[PDB]
């Protein structure tokens, strides 16, 4: 399996274009309200739509009759309708028995599905659904189906739909032209596939059929020609600002460089030269270079100029070396004066975001580019490309099975988790079921249960956390100290145990009206053991309110396991177990399961208060990789400082 | 954690050398200041709630922080900040007794910035409160030991800012 | 260190140090000059103790030095004298700290697993420190020797 | 900053395969001096023909004061 | 984990069909090698501490790693490295018995790099120590089974890259 | 980014009050230390490659990292490590000149721990390398400005952990 | 600040600050006592400037406070006086910083869009700052006035 | 120059020079006579500054004048002092200009590519200018030397 995941954000491909879709998206890409044009697109469609309902309603009802009259004309030698699911060029009627039942079932359903897609075409009001699904169909159907028989079948249906309807010339012509498009697209052979050639050796070459880029909403492409009237020239410049700055900033804040605008309006500098000068401008520098790391600003510079994310590990490595050498100008210069930029946009065309629909996509930087094309990209300040690309070659990282966000910070108190929304730093990794996470023991390294399972109930001797035990006799256990004995020495020890037992369940010491006084005195009397006392504090409504309720279910399970057992979960096997209990039984039973677990009983007895036994490598790094606490012999060469021989 | 004794021992152990004249003098300096450290800690221990009381009064109280909209508005969040400064003063006392700020990095400052950012706790307001602790502690304890406490309280501030 | 122990105990209870714990450090601080006296004595005659205890071990246990033994050869005996020089250094850290923590942390935990892997008899290393104790005891004062013996017996006790 | 008034046609080699829209390959533009070496090399690698180049911005044989 | 058997089972199960002729051939090839796999495993089981001993003496012993300043100097750290090489030999045997390196990805190399970076475990010195195991195991078991063991031992090494 | 001037302006701007005498003293302190900061920046800029040279030699060279198997074996990795320390030194001078650790939390640290984890770069080693820079920088410039440089180099170490 | 400007420009080119930029900061740092003095004078009579310049604004431009105006009302007049208090505060930040960056980032970017949405005339607010310029110059020496007015006319120039 | 860069920075934002930026030009112009005095000292003693530091190079690094070196012979040594004469002239341009702009564009851009072609050690030329800094510091006053040091150190720093 793969060791890294870039993310799997929802992809929404446009299967076919409708009139409302074509109208709305036209102004959406331009970042405008629907003007007198785009409103009139809808107005004429909504008026005709009532008639377009009557087209389909007749054709949906009489669908059985159209396909029956078609199949009878085409297929000879029996009845084709036994197993229902004008210009002849030179067709020969196909025998029913000779063609075979399996081929006949295909033939019949396609004839119905051709008419079905015609009815959808009128209702949509755009023959896009036809153009896509009919263009590259002649070639694939040629193998085991005659083309000559299909043309006359559609032409029969054209006449069949004409005679059955026949209302008005303003009504029937919609039926006629859509059928006329249908036969013309079917007569047309399969066009050449769109070949996305790799710009260098590092990036793979791709191919996309001439059907996928026929529906998936074409990105509006603006080119600065010197003769254009200044209204559409303004539309080009606004689009150029919408590409570089992700949004129209000249409308928002009136932030515009008129010095550069004037030169492009004339034709002194090209759009290639404009993008160059605009991306090295202090206006871009402040917004997409200054707030970001060198790696992330590089990743943003890719989508602004080239209109795509970095494709390969080698590409990020190359372009980071450029931005380290000469900075932002040198990076911009490398991006504009590339073989890719001049191939896609040339000199005149404004850069555009080439995503799922525009071109063929590679299976490498899918989710990394999906989040990048979003407007929420310049808030993810953690790089997504260089992180995933490096993690691809490496094995599985030190991470919780349900992501990096599921890992809490290894602190004394407070369940603090990285938020998915606030500062996107989600790092998915394909963890399987039987994947045990390597955990660092607080005590001796030999006392790890992975290598030494017998030494699970061994106390950390001044290496890890302090162990609290009810070793000493509880006050008022035996009737030796009769009535009096005001100075019973064994009283402060059990109270310190209670406080520590509170400190383990809830990281911090609680307030006055939060302490369970009933549970405390039962432990002090010797009615319940520590195991029962820890269980009661974790079964408290306060623990539910503070740690369980405000947090994500599996985050709350993970933190509870780090508090009750003092250990992060090894992997899926344990996490799925408690998550199954959380679904069926509830929170209280999850508490019960973690206490009544065998590993709890082995590590901590009936008198032992739980403690931090194991840390995550990331957690220990936070503790012992700071300026202090770090030893000299961790990751540094130690030279023996000896007095010189001349001294 | 490591104290001033352990820090000298560890440094000598890393080299693989016996405790030399330079190492012995570092220990002797700690044992000279040992009487100053214990007496200082006892003063802080006795007036634990008192320092925090006059720290919040100076910096935090009667500000936008206490008033609605501020972070330290609710009684829940007020008692949280009191506890925080109670923790900060106690761990500064530990580092003062030890003569090393190793405990502060291990138990306090380990992902404290990431914690305070996520909750929405103001860094500048917290620093000022620890700065308020420093001035209160120095006025209570003394000049030399108050300076000693002031170093580790600055170390908390530097790790938080 | 006893200072470290007192802080860790106070950290676990999440309280300021007890007046009993503060007086415990105060007594250690005042009696720190005596601990540094023993340490300097052991440091000053480190080459004398190791050589004396070495020869005394090899006479009592000839089998380790005899052909077929673990410490047979001029290079293997040198490692054995180095081993004791490490253990004597660990003692000096213990006396200074006033606690059996630094001896445990550095050169006691995972010693049994270490010497089994090397093929060294663990009881012979326990004897070597016991010989190191005897030489060190007869090179300092009675009060100095008794304080040092507490750390020495901890090295012997854990290894045995 | 010295700029070159450059005139070059750069025909697309992949236009047929990529199936992208037709762009005006002939352009008269100003290009910075620091970029011109990378610009010229890019054009002539695509098989593009350079027609006319003029030093519009700057003085020929300048030592100090460029940008 | 997945062995050579379960890998064939997994592939057949996701296809949703019974084990075909090609699936049976892959099993029979494993069972033919299985006699050599168990034989090698039993020898490594008996000679477990001795292989580690020879590996440490080859690379780690009498070096800067075991000397003061090194990471394999401390006794708790020495015994850790012994146990670490006890892991590597055990899990390499596991993968050798399995016929797949799936267990190495799931348990051994599962965030091993980040573990070793956090503690300060030498990456170069550990790889050489696994190579020291590889050389000893091949000389102890055989030229065929030791080479077969060497594949999974190189997989741990390449996983630490 | 924010400098010491902009930081005290923004703190007054968020409260919506004019700069008072206490806020003015923060500026006067910066205008007093400004001559020390400019002079320090000139020294480090001159010996930019020279400071790194000594720092790598003190900490990184002749260790695990440079040896085969480590994270500084290949020449591409080594050159990237020099580049990284060239980054750290350059941004520490920026923060010193600014008199605020705002640029470090913007362009240096905010998304560095995630990259260093993913690449497999040891953080524990690079922290020691910045500590090696800190010792060289303080020895070259002085005790007054080296302490100032020290804070911002320690800030990077804290953010990496 | 020129410090921020120089660093970010050096950050852009990925280079250390040139000594031709460092001397600019050096001259800026040394000549800071004058800038703080001007700011102290401006903040000293913060209410006095707003009241005088506000009174002169509504005298010259009566349609602002006439029925049908933007600042016509009770709270509407108070908000404009508060707006003047904002821009005067922005000026004082600019004088302190010795740069027009703090004036820009806080309250100058998107001023045209803001006052368009509120329905406030942009040239009348530009007049309001121009009135504030004249009052502030009156309570200051010629050298101090011309320095501060330079920041004032920038605010006027960016609006109108 | 400081002047040319300030115009560039203002034109990049497409605006007039800032009140702060104009003051930095003012600060440069006022101290313009001081900068010319530094240049006059260096240009007046151009022969002595090249001969002293030229000799100091050969005493420090003798491998240059040794057989097999780059500057071996009467002609090759004459080109080495010629090279230093060029760099001394560049420094005088830089102090007058106020920025390291004229030093860069004439003889510092592609300095690595130049001496790599000729087969000259880049560390040796870095040391030669470093010797020129030491002679200049002694002959000139402390305030002037420290100002000129930053321009010299930029030549050394980029050639290192
Ligand atoms: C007081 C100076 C300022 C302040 C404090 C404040 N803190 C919290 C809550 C928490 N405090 C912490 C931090 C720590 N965890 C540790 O491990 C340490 C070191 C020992 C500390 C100091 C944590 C984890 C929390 C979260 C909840 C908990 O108590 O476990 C709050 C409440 C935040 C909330 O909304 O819940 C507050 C207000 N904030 C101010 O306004 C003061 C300037
Ligand atoms: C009056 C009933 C009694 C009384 C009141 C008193 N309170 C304070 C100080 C404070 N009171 C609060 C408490 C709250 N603020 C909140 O947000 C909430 C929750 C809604 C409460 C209950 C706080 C935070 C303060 C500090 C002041 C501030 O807000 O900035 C005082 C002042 C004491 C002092 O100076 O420390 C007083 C007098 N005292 C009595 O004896 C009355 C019976
Ligand atoms: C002498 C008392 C006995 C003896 C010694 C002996 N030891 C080794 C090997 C090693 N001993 C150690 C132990 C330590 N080094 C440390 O750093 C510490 C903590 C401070 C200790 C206690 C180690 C690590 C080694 C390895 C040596 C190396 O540096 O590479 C040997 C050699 C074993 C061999 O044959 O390889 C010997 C002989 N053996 C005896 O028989 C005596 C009873
Ligand atoms: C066909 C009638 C004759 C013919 C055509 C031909 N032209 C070219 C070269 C190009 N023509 C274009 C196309 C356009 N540029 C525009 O802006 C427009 C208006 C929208 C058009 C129509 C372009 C851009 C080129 C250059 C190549 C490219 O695709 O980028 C060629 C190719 C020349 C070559 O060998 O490269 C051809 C064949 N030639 C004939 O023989 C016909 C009589
Ligand atoms: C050396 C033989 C003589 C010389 C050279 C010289 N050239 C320039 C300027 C440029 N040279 C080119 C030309 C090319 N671009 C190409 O595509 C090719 C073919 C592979 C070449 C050779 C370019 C584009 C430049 C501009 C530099 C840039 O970076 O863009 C100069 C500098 C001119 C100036 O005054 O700045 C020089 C000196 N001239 C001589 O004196 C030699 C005899
Ligand atoms: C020996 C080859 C090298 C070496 C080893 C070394 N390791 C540690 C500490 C730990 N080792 C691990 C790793 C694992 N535990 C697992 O579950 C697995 C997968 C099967 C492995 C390999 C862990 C988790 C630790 C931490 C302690 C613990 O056991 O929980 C150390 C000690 C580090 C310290 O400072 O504590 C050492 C020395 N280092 C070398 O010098 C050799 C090259
Ligand atoms: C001998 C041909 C010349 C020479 C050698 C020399 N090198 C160093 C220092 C190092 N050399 C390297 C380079 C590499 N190690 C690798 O792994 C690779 C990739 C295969 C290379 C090219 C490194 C990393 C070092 C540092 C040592 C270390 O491993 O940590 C020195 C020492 C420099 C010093 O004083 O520190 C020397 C002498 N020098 C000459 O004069 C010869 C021409
Ligand atoms: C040197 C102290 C240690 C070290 C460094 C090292 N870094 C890389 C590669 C990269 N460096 C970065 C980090 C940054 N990106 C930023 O934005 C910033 C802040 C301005 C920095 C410093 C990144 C993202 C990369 C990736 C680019 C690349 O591939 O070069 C390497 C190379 C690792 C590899 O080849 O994958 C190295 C070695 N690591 C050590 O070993 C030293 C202790």
């Amino acid at each position: 399996s793969v060791k890294a995941s870039g993310g799997s954000s929802l992809a929404r491909p446009q299967l076919y274009q409708t009139v409302p879709v074509s109208a709305i998206s036209q102004a959406e890409q331009q970042d405008r309200f629907l003007e007198g044009s785009e409103l009139n697109e809808l107005t004429a469609y909504f008026q005709s739509g009532a008639l377009r309902l009557e087209i389909a309603e007749t054709l949906t009802q009489n669908a059985d009759l159209i396909v029956s009259r078609a199949a009878n004309r085409i297929f000879t030698g029996g009845s084709p309708l036994s197993y229902l699911e004008p210009i002849p060029p030179g067709f020969r009627p196909i025998n029913i028995a000779r063609y075979g039942p399996s081929n006949m079932q295909k033939s019949l359903r396609d004839m119905s599905w051709f008419l079905r897609y015609t009815t959808y075409a009128i209702v949509a009001g755009d023959p896009n659904i036809i153009v896509v699904n009919t263009r590259g169909l002649k070639e694939v159907i040629e193998n085991a189906c005659s083309i000559d028989a299909t043309i006359v079948a559609i032409q029969e249906m054209r006449a069949a739909s004409a005679d059955y309807f026949r209302n008005n010339a303003q009504a029937k012509e919609i039926v006629l032209q859509y059928f006329d498009i249908l036969l013309s697209e079917f007569k047309a052979p399969t066009p050449a596939n769109k070949v996305r050639q790799g710009p260098s050796n590092d990036i793979q070459g791709l191919e996309l059929p001439q059907s996928y880029f026929n529906a998936a909403a074409k990105r509006q492409k603006y080119a600065m020609k010197p003769g254009l009237s200044a209204l559409e020239k303004n539309a080009v410049i606004k689009a150029a600002y919408r590409q570089i700055f992700e949004r129209d900033i000249t409308k928002a804040y009136s932030q515009s460089i008129s010095y550069l605008e004037s030169q492009v309006r004339n034709g002194d500098i090209s759009m290639k030269e404009f993008v160059r000068r605009l991306a090295k401008s202090p206006l871009y520098r402040k917004q997409f270079f200054e707030p970001f790391i060198n790696s992330r600003a590089l990743e943003l510079a890719f989508r602004h100029i080239l209109g795509r994310g970095p494709s390969s590990r080698e590409e990020v490595q190359k372009y980071f070396s450029i931005v380290s050498s000469g900075g932002l100008p040198a990076l911009v210069d490398a991006l504009v004066d590339s073989q890719e930029y001049a191939d896609y946009f040339g000199e005149e065309t404004v850069p555009y975001l080439r995503g799922l629909g525009v071109e063929a996509q590679e299976c490498r930087n899918w989710g990394m580019q999906q989040d990048l094309f979003s407007y929420s990209a310049p808030f993810r300040k953690v790089p997504q490309f260089i992180t995933t690309f490096a993690q691809y070659d490496r094995p599985l990282p030190d991470q919780h099975v349900y992501g990096s966000g599921n890992d809490p910070l290894e602190i004394q108190f407070g369940a603090i988790f990285p938020k998915e929304t606030r500062n996107p730093s989600k790092r998915p990794a394909p963890f399987n079921k039987d994947t045990k996470r390597i955990l660092i023991h607080r005590g001796p390294a030999v006392n790890n249960q992975v290598g030494n399972p017998s030494a699970v109930g061994e106390f950390p001797g001044s290496l890890g956390a302090k162990v609290f035990r009810l070793n000493g006799g509880l006050p008022g256990a035996k009737v030796g100290k009769n009535t009096g004995t005001s100075v019973k020495f064994g009283e402060s020890s059990t109270q310190a145990l209670i406080r520590a037992a509170y400190r383990q369940v809830f990281g911090r010491d609680l307030y006055e009206g939060q302490r369970l006084s009933v549970a405390e005195i039962q432990l002090e009397n010797g009615d319940i053991s520590v195991r029962e006392f820890i269980k009661r504090l974790a079964k408290s409504e306060l623990f539910l309110k503070l740690y369980w309720a405000p947090h994500y279910v599996c985050k709350a399970i993970e933190y509870m396991h780090r508090r009750l057992l003092g250990r992060p979960t090894y992997g899926r096997q344990e996490m799925n177990q408690y998550f199954d209990i959380a679904s069926k039984q509830g929170f209280y039973a999850v508490v019960e399961a973690m206490i009544d677990s065998k590993e709890y009983s082995d590590a901590f007895g009936e008198d032992t208060v739980p403690y931090e036994r194991y840390l995550t490598p990331g957690g220990l790094q936070m503790r012992s990789a700071r300026v202090g606490s770090l030893r000299e012999d961790i990751g540094q060469r130690v030279d023996k400082e000896v007095t010189p021989r001349f001294v | 954690m490591q104290d001033a004794i352990t820090a000298v021992i560890n440094s000598a152990d890393v080299q693989g050398k016996y405790l030399d004249g330079a190492a012995m003098d570092k220990l002797k300096s700690y044992f000279a200041s040992g009487e100053l450290r214990v007496r200082a800690a006892s003063v802080i221990s006795a007036n634990a709630a008192t320092i925090v009381k006059e720290a919040v009064a100076k910096s935090l109280l009667y500000s936008d922080v206490t008033r609605p909209g501020g972070n330290m508005y609710t009684t829940r969040r007020y008692a949280a900040c009191i506890r925080d400064l109670d923790y900060y003063l106690r761990y500064a006392t530990y580092a003062m007794l030890a003569g090393d700020a190793s405990i502060l990095d291990e138990r306090v400052l380990n992902g404290l910035k990431e914690t305070y950012n996520s909750l929405g706790v103001p860094i500048s307001s917290t620093v000022q409160a620890i700065q308020a602790i420093k001035e209160v502690t120095a006025s209570l304890v003394g000049a030399d030991a108050g300076k000693e406490m002031g170093v580790y309280l600055d170390y908390i501030c530097s790790g938080l800012s | 260190s006893i200072v470290t122990k007192s802080i860790v105990n106070a950290d676990a209870e999440a309280r300021y140090l007890s007046p009993g714990e503060l007086d415990r450090i105060k007594a250690f601080v005042t009696g720190g000059a005596a601990r540094l006296r023993i340490a300097e004595t052991l440091t000053g005659s480190r080459e004398t103790i190791v050589k004396q205890a070495g020869d005394r071990l090899f006479q009592k246990r000839p089998d380790i030095v005899s052909p077929g033994g673990n410490a047979y050869g001029e290079e293997m005996t040198a490692t054995c004298l180095r081993d004791m020089d490490y253990y004597l250094r660990l003692v000096t850290y213990g006396v200074v700290s006033g606690d059996v923590t630094p001896i445990e942390e550095i050169g006691l935990v995972g010693v049994r697993e270490m010497y089994r892997s090397l093929g060294t008899p663990i009881e012979a290393v326990a004897q070597s420190v016991r010989e190191m104790k005897e030489v060190a005891s007869g090179l300092m004062s009675s009060d100095d020797a008794a304080e040092a013996s507490a750390y020495f017996d901890f090295v012997i006790g854990k290894m045995s | 900053m010295r700029m070159f008034r450059i005139t070059a046609c750069v025909p697309s080699q992949t236009r047929i395969r990529t199936q992208r829209e037709l762009q005006n390959t002939y352009f008269t533009k100003l290009v910075p001096y620091d970029n011109w070496f990378r610009e010229q090399q890019r054009i002539m690698k695509m098989g593009g023909k350079i027609v006319k180049v003029e030093l519009a911005t700057g003085r020929p044989g300048t030592n100090a004061g460029l940008a």
